[PDB]
C-alpha cells in the first residue's frame, strides 16, 4: 500500500525532531559548504577553548557517530563524520581533531581546489611542518597504493613542542569523482588498515571520517567499516541489517549514505568481504 | 567565489 509505507517512511524521519541551531547561525554559513547539511546541535562536534562571545566560535560541521548496533561492552569503534577539506576551517579541523585526540583519520576524497579550494590540502608536504592554528603539523611520508595513499604526519601544539602526536591521515584517491567504485575491494582493504591501526593505539579519539561534505561517502564509509565490526564483532553468520544500520547512521547525522549507488556499494562490499572471509577460512 | 552543489538528508 502506497500510504502503508508513506507513513512507514515518516517514522522513519528525525530532521524534525532534531534542532540543527548552531549550523544555522548567519555566523557560520561560510563554516558550511551546503545551507541544506547541518549538524544536529546534540550530537555536533563543539569546537573547544572558544569564546561565547564570539557570533560563530566553536562550531564545526561535524557530528559524534556511534554504532548503536554494537554495545558498550563491545570495544565498538568511534567515529566523526565531518565536512572536510575546506580551507575555510582547516585550523577548525585540526582544534577538532587534537581536542579529540584523533589518531586516525579516513579522507574519502581526493583534493579540488578546482578555481579556488572546493577540496584543499591541510596536511604539509614530506618533511614539511605547517602550522594550523594552535597546532604545528608535520609530514612523515604519504605510502600510497593504487587507490589510497597514507600521509604520516606529527602534529604538537605550538606551546608543547615536546608533546609530539602522530596522526594516520588514510586519503582514498579512487572514488568515481560522480559515482561509486566499481569494486569493494580497494575501500575493502583500505578499512583493513584503518581498522587495523586504531585498534593498535590503545586510547586513541573518535575516527575522524570525511569528504567534502561527510555525508553520501562519509556516510558509506562508517556504515560498511561499521558493518564489518559486527561481523568481526559478531559473526559471519549473524544477522546484517544494512537498511536498520544506515538509518540508525542517518539518525545521528543527516545525510549520511545519500545516493542509491552508495546504497548497493554496501550490498557489494559485504557480501565480497563476508565470501571472502569465508573463503580465506575455506569455508565449504 | 567559493561555489558548489550536494547536501540532502535525514
Amino acid at each position: 500500500g502506497f500510504w502503508e509505507e508513506f507513513e512507514s517512511l515518516q517514522k522513519q524521519e528525525v530532521k524534525n525532531l532534531h534542532q540543527r541551531l548552531e549550523g544555522q547561525r548567519p555566523e557560520n554559513k561560510g563554516k558550511n559548504r551546503y545551507k541544506n547539511i547541518l549538524p544536529f546541535d546534540h550530537s555536533r562536534v563543539i569546537l573547544q577553548g572558544r569564546d561565547s562571545n564570539i557570533p560563530g566560535s566553536d562550531y564545526i560541521n561535524a557530528n559524534y557517530i556511534k554504532n548503536q548496533l554494537l554495545g558498550p561492552d563491545e570495544n565498538a569503534k568511534t567515529y566523526i563524520a565531518s565536512q572536510g577539506c575546506l580551507e575555510a576551517t582547516v585550523n577548525d579541523f585540526w582544534q577538532m581533531a587534537w581536542q579529540e585526540n584523533s589518531r586516525v583519520i579516513v579522507m574519502t576524497t581526493r583534493e579540488v581546489e578546482k578555481g579556488r579550494n572546493k577540496c584543499v590540502p591541510y596536511w604539509p608536504e614530506v618533511g614539511m611542518q605547517r602550522a594550523y592554528g594552535p597546532y604545528s603539523v608535520t609530514n612523515c611520508g604519504e605510502h600510497d597504493t593504487t587507490e589510497y595513499k597514507l600521509r604520516t604526519l606529527q602534529v604538537s601544539p605550538l606551546d608543547n613542542g615536546d608533546l609530539i602526536r602522530e596522526i594516520w591521515h588514510y586519503q582514498y584517491l579512487s572514488w568515481p569523482d560522480h559515482g561509486v567504485p566499481s569494486e569493494p575491494g580497494g575501500v575493502l582493504s583500505f578499512l583493513d588498515q584503518i581498522n587495523q591501526r586504531q585498534e593498535s593505539l590503545p586510547h586513541a579519539g573518535p575516527i575522524i571520517v570525511h569528504s567534502s561534505a561527510g555525508i553520501g561517502r562519509t556516510g558509506t564509509i562508517i556504515v560498511i567499516d561499521m558493518l564489518m565490526e559486527n561481523i568481526s564483532t559478531k559473526g559471519l553468520d549473524c544477522d546484517i541489517d544494512i537498511q536498520k544500520t544506515i538509518q540508525m547512521v542517518r539518525a545521528q547525522r543527516s545525510g549520511m549514505v545519500q545516493t542509491e549507488a552508495q546504497y548497493k556499494f554496501i550490498y557489494v562490499a559485504i557480501a565480497q568481504f563476508i565470501e571472502t572471509t569465508k573463503k580465506k577460512l575455506e569455508v565449504l | 567565489e567559493d561555489t558548489l552543489t550536494y547536501a540532502d538528508l535525514d
